[PDB]
Parts: structure tokens; C-alpha cells; sequence
């Protein structure tokens, strides 16, 4: 799809070394009787220890990755019910970005961490074409947008579009949607239309078509005839 | 889909497209419909290879 | 026209009720899996039945 | 105000940022770039040496090293 | 069904039961093995009330197992057959009592 | 209903205690003494070899030119001792085993004759396990029995 | 880091459900048979089954799982010794290295180097590999007890995409060996004849 | 059920029948340790089960975002904030009853009507 | 020939971060009641952690069918983990992810 990228892989050592000095007791000292409730900890499918207070551990790594010291490719999944915490720095994973919903507010409810302020700071940079250089990266380092792989995706609850879904609580020609009954969103999609690849991003109103019809055009358009390069 | 909470058997959760091609499909419906639509393509591919061998 | 689209919207909405009910009956363990299918399957067929009668 | 929650239109500014930075063939480039920077060197140095010893009446031994790597 | 017995649910039910295969492991809840040594007295309270109840040689290891009703009452059955089935199964080396 | 590419107008026209000093402990001792660790894994509440037996004994129990594999020394060393550490009578018994999980981040402050400590990191750590508490085995017959 | 090894452990559960002899064996590499697990643990040095069971059932309440394990416990009963264990395995794969003292040793080395070549290949980690082989076993049991669904093979979370980075790596790596090998051979053969 | 292990042997104690005192003892086929039978029941088989219906209910089940909330009030807490989920017995014949969990008392209840 | 010398010293094991480990390849135990502290030689006042009080079947031993000169020095009395004061520590511990090669 358009937004999706693919990890290049990093070194797991810093994370492990970090995990050690944050409560992960090594495996050699593990005795399931005394630690009936510990959480296993994996790093690329290597059991590395257990942890006894993983909830505090998780949210530490997250902000440590939202700060930008854990390279944001890195996926970290806490599987509460299986008592497991998994981390991959593996190369080759497929991931896409998402807005972070912080259920924090003086507004007293959840809302995206990115506001008109940053939007302005962005459009200022595009129309630069005097430097404050708000780029994509700044949205990363400020903990506004996260990469999410497909495994980590299991443990989030994405909102579909901010407006229609974050604030709590009609044209009959308009299509019919359902509600924000879910109150625990932890992410919002940047734009739902970004689930389409390149070829299908040229169909107009692909949501008014029969599905195979979009597969056809998406394969014909490759044998249209245009200008292929200006030179 | 990761847009739903768990154990959600409502019609729109398990794949009931409700709008009409005129009104447009919401992004989930779109994806469920595309999932059903792909299964149609594969069958066609299969149903003609296996037909072709039978008839010969 | 407008009047029609309303009834379609209603007719769809009833199905959700009929589906909801079967969900509650199933989740109160009040159901009756007709011999020859577990409670799951019985639950599914009913749903798909209503959801298909609704479209038609 | 500069803290009002954004609206669905505002996304496309975010998306512009993404592509203004990542392009569309990023993954093709990013991986290759990684290979040239690191994975090349580390391929070399995983077997940086190979030896050979002959025994005399004292044993002569030879071994060859592999150091930095340079790409023009 | 038989030509006369067309559309008599009852008569149909009897046939359905007549051919539908039924193994024990489809009616029983769980099997327990004890060591209740005396053949006559049983450490389990109820088994006594039936030990004499049919006592009025044998190993000290009670094998006892428990069936659902609704299962056993779906393709409904009487343990009187079920027992004699076991009785007819191996021998009369395996003494068997069953609840009513 | 349209796409408005002139927005770049507005966005252009809008913007007690026991304190103890510790010093450069002699090295020649350490040049010959190696201070390892040890753990018994029998759950035996205390299991000190004070009650083990006497005496106690802790110890371990043509061609042309060629190229060989290459390997760092420590592994070459660590490998080249496949005789484990043992304790016995002449008959209770234990057997040692390398651990290697946490050989590093462990310096030791043994309560010496005084409360102070010379500075000592552990060389290695060993898992010591009992043996022959029932002393049964069919090392030969095992295959024979497991194939009846 | 090196050769991207392809060792592939498996923990096969035996006999269908309802059958008895539901015993559990594993298939180490270079071992021509598949070894009952209670052995492999002992080979790593976890003798008292009450431990072996604790490497597998991290919730002592769960007696289902234990029941499934007992027919494995009893299968290993003949062995109580680590070195016999190690010996037992050594019997079973590529017996060219006839040195008996080194037989069990080579078995002791196949574990160390060839058995879960991820979690490690250094010396002295069998406590680690032991728990893992427990975990791998435990997950097997959840499935045969219907406590978890079978695994899903299309879950895109478990795929990976090799882009031009990896694909060149895999390629270039082999092409680099071939370069050494030849250099070495030439290096050899020239020294073989003391050629300039 | 309820396996027993030896001590100073730590293996598991099979039952060895005492006929003379006429009761059941648990041997240890490796070291000769013995003891009684704390109950004459020896073995269970458990065809149709009702466990795992609460698999892994940890004190954090309230902290999982993806779990559907619900409003019903706990019989104990009479608080009206509870997460819920189907029976974790991932098997086909399994019913579709609901296990709630109140975020306050961590008490588990069920949506049932056939049997509570 | 092995010798159980005394094996009664109340050795206290400590787990420490690497920056500590490197620095160790004096002290001032300022314990207080059970909020045990200690002053390190300059550096900080890093307290001890009651990481594991009870430690059985664990003893220190040193050495110099080959035998060797065994000596059983002391027993683990309790296991400790380093309590890094935290200002620069987290400032560098987080910054432990700020290194690479060329
Ligand atoms: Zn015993
Ligand atoms: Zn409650």
C-alpha cells in the first residue's frame, strides 16, 4: 500500500541490555513456583527472562521509543492474556504509521496527540517552496505518529477517522456508518484511503465499484499509454 | 479488523456490507468486500483449469 | 426515492434487531442447537439467514 | 488556537510530509543503502581471516586478514 | 421409512436411534479410578447404598465413571442395557453396578 | 466537492551502618587464585558440605600443511576443559556445570575478618548438582530395556 | 550473523487423541531418530522430573497438562543419568566419530552448537535452551488440549520480505566464501610447491 | 489428578498398593521413599470440561484496550465498569456464554441464565 | 585434598549496570532501617537493593582426573542489585542507545 514501509533491522543488544537493568531477571534464575505471575520476555523469539511488573515495563519502552531512542522500526507487543511480551528488531517486517491517541486531556477525553499547531508547522514547511523544518521525522520524535507492524497490530484499537470517532456524544444520501461506542482507542488511521496501492490509487470512487472491477483496472492501467518519463 | 474490539459478532463486524454501491462502502466494508471479491477471482482461475482437464 | 430509502433503512435495521436477539439468546446460553450442529453453527445459520433475507 | 483537535482534512498534510520525506521507492533504497553500509562490512569480517601452517624441524604458519572495505 | 409408517415422527425417532452409532465416550462425562479396597464397603458414600443394594475374588480398585443425563437422554438410554452391554462386553469378570 | 489547490493562498496569506573502604587488592593471588561461584540445586535447605563427609575433594573427572578453523581463545579455553568439577568422599556426591549466564555483572564483597572487603568479581559461576542419591543405572541395559 | 543456519527443531506428539502412548518426541539435527523429551532434558541436566515438569507446566494447578506429560515421564524412567542421556543420543546420528568417550561428547556438542542455533551457540547455556524446549513443548500441549487454536500460517505478522538488502547479502555471502576457498587453495597450492 | 513428588528423590510418586495394612501408598520407583494416600481417588479423565473459561484472567485484564467494555453491574461490587469476553476454550462445540470481569473487585461473573 | 577453609563469610552479591561493571575490572555501606543505603567511593550514594534476602546452597569458592587447590571462602548471605544520582544515570543509561560503528 502507499504508506507501508519495511523494516531494515537493527541490533537487539541495546534493548536486551536495557531490559536487564529494568527488572528482567535472567532465565537461569527463573523458578515458576516463586514467580507464578511473571511475564515471559522475548526478543526476536528468544526467551530472555521474566518480568514481574510488565505493565510498567511496557509503557517504559514505548515512551523510550516514542522519544526516539528505541529505533521506531522496533515492534514491541504485550500480550496480556498470554503473559508475554515480545519484541522484534528483525529485518523484513512490514509496518505502517498511525496517529497516537492519548486518552489524556484537559478536554477530559481521548484525542490525537497531533493538533492544528503541528499541522500549521507542517504546511509552513511544504509551502516553503525562515527554516523551522518540521518534517515527518519531527512527527516521530515528538511521539505523534508511530510505526505499527502487523504483529503489534494485534494489541491496539484503531480509530477509523479522528473526528467521526474521537469526540463522544443526517444526510440520507450519505452512506451509513457506525459509532464511537469503543472508548479506548489507542490509535487513529491517517487516512483510510491509504490502504490502497499505487495502481488502485488511480481508480476514482473505488468504493462505489464491485471489487473485481477494481482488480481489473488496477491491472489494465499498467498497460495504458501515457508519458513514461520526461526524457 | 483492528478497528473492532474483541468478540464482536455484529453483522457489520463479521462482514455485512450495508450500504449500496450508490452510497459507497465504508473502509471496513470495502475491505471485507474486497476479501469476498478475491475469493471469486481464485475460483474462476481454478474452475477453468479443472474444467479444462475434465472436458479433455 | 426518499420514501423508499427509508423503508430499506428500516428493513435493514430490523435485521440487526433480529440478529441482536439471537446474539443475546446465544450468550445467555438459552439457545437450542438443532441436533446436527453445535450451538455455534446454529447461531451462524440464523444470522446469515436474517442477513440474507434482509438484503433480498 | 493551536491545540484544537485536527479534522479529517488535515491528514493530507501529514501524508504530504511522509512522502516529501520517504518518497515512494524508499524501501528499495533503504535496504540497499543498509546493505552497502553495514551488511557488506560485516560479511567480510565474519570470516576475516584464513590460516595455513606447515610443520618443520619450527612450524611455519601463514594467515591472511581482511580489514576495512571500500566502495568506489 | 416403512410405507405405512410415513410421517410418524415417533416411529422415525425409533429408527434414528436404531442406526445412529453411539459409543460410550459420547455419553460419559469423566472416568475416575479409585483405590477403595474393600469390595463390599466403598469409601465413596453413595456406592455403599448400591453395593448392598445389589449384593443383597474381586479387585480393590473401583473404576467408576459418570454420564450426562441429557446426553444419555438425547438418544435416550437406560443403564440397564448399558450395564448388560458392558456385562456382555468382556465377561462377568468385570463386576458392574450402575446407578438407577 | 472539488479539490482546492489554491489553499496555498490562505496558508501563504495567513502565515547505624557499616561503611567499608575497598582497595587495589593484590593480583598475584588472583593471578593464581580464580574465585568462582557455586550453587547446589537440591533444595536441601542448607546443604553445606560441612556435613558432607571427610575428606572433601573438589576436582575434575603423513600430511602436508593444513588449515584449521579459527576461534577466540576464551572459547578455545572454555571448551578445552570438559572435565567437570566434583565433590565426594573416597559416598555422597555432587557434579559441577558451567553457567555463563551471568558471569560478568557480579563483583563480590565477602565479609572478611573485618566488615570491609577487598574487591572481587566472580570468575565463573557453576551449577552443582547431586548424584547417585539412589545410584541406579542401566547404562548398557537401558537400550535393552527401552526396546523390549 | 553467518550462514543464516537452517536447523529446524520439531516436537512431534504421537498417537492420535483417544489413543494411548501419547508420547512426545523431538527431532534434533543429525540424529537419525527422534528422542523422547524427558531424555533431552536430562541431557541438558534437568534430572528430577519434578523439575522437568516445572520447565513445562508453569502453573502447578494444571493437572490436565501433567496427565498428558506422565506418559512421557514414564518413558524416560529407564534413564536417570545425564551422561547416559548424552550417550543415548550420541548413539543415534552419524556414528563415524567412533571415539566412545568422544561419542557422548559429540552428542554434548550437537546440543551446544546445533540445537537452537539461535538462542545461542556458546558454551554453558543449557539452562536457557532447556526452558525454551519446555516452552516449545508447552505450546504444543495447549493445542492438543484445545486451549489454543491451531496456528495460523497466513498471518501476515509472521511473514518477512527480503528486499535488495537481504537478497544481495545471501547472494554475496556465498560468492565470498567461494572467493576465500579459492584464495586458500591457491594459497595452499603455491605453498604446496613454494611457488613465488 | 494432583500428582505427588518425592523428596530427596523429587521424582513423582506412583501409587503402590498396601494390602496388609490394606490401603494405598505412593512409592517412588527410583528412591524408595513412600507415604500414604491422602485420598483413595487415583485418576481422572475429564471428557467434557468447564475450565479455561477464564484462561489467564490476570489483574490486568482491565488494562487491555481491545477488550470490549460493558456496563452491567457486578453482583458484588455493584460497580458498572467491566470488560468481558467469550469462553477462552478455543474449541468448536464450546458455548457462547460471556464472562464479565468487574474492573473493581476483579470478580468474575457470567451473562448466563441456564446455570450460574 | 580439597579444603573447606571456613566458608562462613557473609558475602553479598551485587548486580550492576555495565558502566558500573567497567569501573570494577572503596565503599561506604550507609545502611539504614530496611531502607538500606550505602556511599560509594568517589561516587554517588547508591543504595543497596534487597534483591534476594535468603540465599541457600550457594557458596563462594576459589581454586589455584586433575586436581587443584580448592578453597571455600564464603557463603552468599543475600543478593543485591545496583541502585543508580539517577539524574546522570538515566541521562546515560537511556543514552546507552547512542553508539554505533562507522
Ligand atoms: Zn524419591
Ligand atoms: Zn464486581
Amino acid at each position: 500500500s502507499l504508506m507501508s514501509c519495511i523494516s531494515v533491522g537493527t541490533d537487539p543488544m541495546p534493548i536486551i541490555t536495557f531490559l536487564s537493568e529494568w527488572g528482567m531477571e535472567p532465565l537461569e534464575d527463573y523458578v515458576p513456583h516463586q514467580s507464578p505471575d511473571a511475564t515471559r520476555v522475548f526478543v526476536n523469539g528468544v526467551w530472555h527472562g521474566v518480568h514481574r511488573n510488565p505493565a510498567r515495563l511496557m509503557e517504559t519502552l514505548r515512551t523510550l521509543r516514542r522519544k526516539g531512542d528505541i529505533n521506531p522500526e522496533v515492534s514491541m507487543i504485550r500480550d496480556i492474556r498470554e503473559k508475554e511480551l515480545k519484541i522484534f528488531t528483525d529485518a523484513g517486517r512490514v509496518y505502517r504509521p498511525l496517529f497516537i491517541v492519548e486518552d489524556d486531556e484537559s478536554l477530559g477525553h481521548k484525542e490525537l496527540k497531533v493538533r492544528k499547531g503541528h499541522i500549521a508547522k507542517l504546511m509552513a514547511t511544504e509551502y516553503q517552496d525562515d527554516v523551522e523544518e518540521y518534517t515527518w521525522s519531527s512527527l516521530l520524535n515528538e511521539g505523534l505518529v508511530e510505526y505499527i507492524d502487523a504483529e503489534e497490530e494485534e494489541s491496539i484499537l484503531i480509530a477509523m477517522q479522528p473526528e467521526d470517532l474521537e469526540p463522544a456524544e443526517v444526510d440520507p444520501a450519505k452512506r451509513i456508518r457506525v459509532s464511537h461506542h469503543a472508548t479506548t482507542f489507542t490509535h487513529c488511521e491517517i487516512h483510510p484511503s491509504m490502504i490502497l496501492g499505487v495502481a488502485a490509487s488511480i481508480i476514482p470512487f473505488p468504493d462505489h465499484n464491485q471489487s473485481p472491477r477494481n482488480t481489473y483496472q488496477s491491472a489494465m492501467g499498467k498497460q495504458a499509454m501515457g508519458v513514461f518519463l520526461t526524457n | 479488523l483492528p478497528h473492532f474490539s474483541k468478540d464482536d459478532y455484529s453483522p457489520e463486524s463479521k462482514g455485512f456490507v450495508e450500504n449500496s454501491y450508490l452510497r459507497g462502502l465504508t473502509p471496513q466494508e470495502f475491505f471485507f468486500h474486497a476479501m469476498g471479491g478475491r475469493e471469486g477471482l481464485i475460483d474462476t482461475a481454478v474452475k477453468t483449469a479443472e474444467t479444462g482437464y475434465i472436458q479433455r | 426515492d426518499g420514501p423508499t430509502m427509508r423503508e430499506i433503512t428500516e428493513t435493514i435495521a430490523e435485521a440487526k434487531k433480529k440478529v441482536l436477539d439471537v446474539t443475546k439468546e446465544a450468550q445467555a446460553n438459552l439457545l437450542t442447537a438443532k441436533h446436527g450442529m453445535t450451538l455455534r453453527e446454529s447461531f451462524e445459520d440464523n444470522v446469515v439467514r436474517f442477513l440474507n433475507e434482509a438484503r433480498d | 488556537d493551536e491545540s484544537a483537535p485536527i479534522t479529517a482534512e488535515d491528514s493530507w498534510a501529514v501524508i504530504s510530509a511522509f512522502f516529501r520525506e520517504k518518497g515512494l521507492v524508499s524501501q528499495q533504497l533503504d535496504s540497499f543503502n543498509q546493505f552497502v553500509d553495514y551488511t557488506l562490512q560485516d560479511i567480510i569480517c565474519e570470516d576475516s581471516t584464513l590460516i595455513l601452517e606447515q610443520l618443520a624441524q619450527i612450524s611455519r604458519k601463514y594467515e591472511i586478514s581482511f580489514g576495512k572495505i571500500y566502495v568506489t | 421409512l416403512e410405507p405405512g409408517h410415513a410421517a410418524d415422527q415417533e416411529q422415525a425417532k425409533l429408527i434414528r436411534s436404531a442406526i445412529e452409532h453411539t459409543t460410550l465416550k459420547s455419553v460419559t462425562i469423566a472416568s475416575e479410578i479409585y483405590y477403595d479396597p474393600d469390595p463390599r464397603s466403598t469409601v465413596i458414600p453413595e456406592d455403599e447404598e448400591i453395593i448392598q443394594l445389589h449384593f443383597s475374588q474381586q479387585s480393590p480398585w473401583l473404576l467408576r465413571l459418570e454420564l450426562d443425563r441429557a446426553a444419555m437422554n438425547d438418544k435416550d438410554l437406560t443403564m440397564g442395557q448399558v450395564g448388560e452391554r458392558i456385562k456382555q462386553t468382556f465377561k462377568n469378570d468385570l463386576f458392574v453396578i450402575w446407578s438407577e | 466537492f472539488i479539490k482546492r489547490d489554491r489553499m496555498r493562498r490562505n496558508f501563504l496569506r495567513m502565515r547505624e551502618y557499616n561503611e567499608f573502604p575497598l582497595r587495589a587488592i593484590p593480583k598475584e593471588d588472583l593471578e593464581n587464585m580464580r574465585t568462582h561461584l557455586l550453587k547446589f540445586q537440591s533444595k536441601k535447605k542448607i546443604n553445606p558440605v560441612t556435613d558432607f563427609h571427610l575428606p572433601v575433594r573438589l576436582h575434575r573427572k603423513r600430511k602436508t600443511r593444513q588449515l584449521k578453523v579459527l576461534d577466540e581463545n576464551a572459547k578455545k579455553l572454555r571448551f578445552e576443559e570438559f572435565y567437570p568439577w566434583v565433590m565426594e568422599d573416597f559416598y555422597n556426591t555432587w557434579v559441577g556445570s558451567y553457567e555463563a549466564g551471568n558471569s560478568d555483572s557480579y563483583v563480590l564483597l565477602s565479609v572478611e575478618d573485618d566488615g570491609s572487603f577487598t574487591m572481587i568479581p566472580a570468575d565463573k559461576v557453576y551449577k552443582f548438582t547431586a548424584r547417585n542419591k539412589y545410584a541406579t543405572l542401566t547404562i548398557d541395559e537401558a537400550e535393552k530395556r527401552m526396546d523390549k | 550473523k553467518g550462514s543464516r543456519f537452517i536447523s529446524t527443531l520439531q516436537v512431534k506428539l504421537y498417537g492420535r487423541e483417544g489413543s494411548s502412548a501419547r508420547t512426545i518426541k523431538a527431532t534434533l539435527p543429525y540424529i537419525k531418530q527422534d528422542i523422547p523429551i524427558v531424555i533431552i532434558f536430562r541431557a541438558l541436566g534437568i534430572i528430577p522430573d519434578g523439575e522437568i515438569l516445572e520447565h513445562i507446566c508453569y502453573d502447578v494447578n494444571d493437572w490436565q497438562m501433567l496427565e498428558m506429560l506422565k506418559p512421557c515421564v514414564e518413558d524416560g524412567f529407564v534413564i536417570q543419568d545425564r551422561e547416559t542421556a548424552l550417550d543415548f543420543i550420541g548413539r543415534r546420528g552419524t556414528a563415524l566419530g567412533i571415539k566412545k568417550e568422544k561419542r557422548i561428547q559429540y552428542a554434548k556438542d550437537i546440543l551446544q552448537k546445533e540445537f537452537l542455533p539461535h538462542i545461542t551457540q556458546l558454551e554453558g547455556f543449557e539452562s536457557r535452551k532447556a526452558f525454551f524446549l519446555g516452552y516449545m513443548i508447552n505450546r504444543l500441549l495447549l493445542c492438543a488440549l484445545d486451549r489454543k487454536d491451531q496456528d495460523d500460517r497466513d498471518h501476515f505478522g509472521k511473514k518477512r520480505l527480503d528486499l535488495a538488502g537481504p537478497l544481495l547479502a545471501q547472494l554475496f555471502k556465498t560468492l565470498f566464501k567461494k572467493l576465500t576457498k579459492d584464495i586458500f587453495r591457491y594459497m595452499q597450492r603455491t605453498v604446496e610447491e613454494a611457488h613465488d | 489428578t494432583t500428582f505427588r513428588f518425592c523428596r530427596d528423590c523429587n521424582n513423582m510418586l506412583y501409587p503402590r498398593e498396601d494390602k496388609e495394612n490394606n490401603r494405598l501408598l505412593f512409592e517412588c520407583r527410583t528412591c524408595s521413599y513412600v507415604e500414604e494416600a491422602g485420598s483413595p481417588l487415583v485418576y481422572r479423565h475429564e471428557l467434557i470440561t468447564n475450565i479455561g473459561e477464564t484462561a489467564g484472567v490476570v489483574q490486568d485484564i482491565g488494562s487491555d484496550p481491545t477488550l470490549p467494555r460493558s456496563d452491567r453491574e457486578c453482583p458484588k461490587c455493584h460497580s458498572r465498569e467491566n470488560v468481558f469476553f467469550q469462553s477462552q476454550q478455543r474449541r468448536k462445540d464450546t458455548s457462547m456464554v460471556l464472562f464479565f470481569v468487574c474492573l473493581s473487585c476483579s470478580h468474575i461473573f457470567t451473562s448466563d441464565q441456564k446455570n450460574k | 585434598d580439597l579444603d573447606l577453609e571456613r566458608s562462613n563469610r557473609q558475602v553479598w552479591l551485587v548486580r550492576l549496570p555495565m558502566f558500573l561493571a567497567e569501573k570494577w575490572r572503596l565503599g561506604k555501606i550507609r545502611i539504614n532501617k530496611s531502607k538500606i543505603t550505602l556511599l560509594l567511593n568517589e561516587p554517588h550514594e547508591y543504595d543497596l537493593e534487597l534483591t534476594k534476602k535468603v540465599v541457600e546452597n550457594e557458596y563462594v569458592f576459589t581454586e589455584q582426573t586433575i586436581p587443584k587447590k580448592t578453597a571455600i571462602v564464603g557463603t552468599v548471605c543475600h543478593e543485591c542489585q545496583v541502585m543508580p544520582y539517577h539524574k546522570i544515570v538515566e541521562q546515560r543509561r537511556n543514552i546507552v542507545k547512542l553508539n554505533n560503528k562507522e
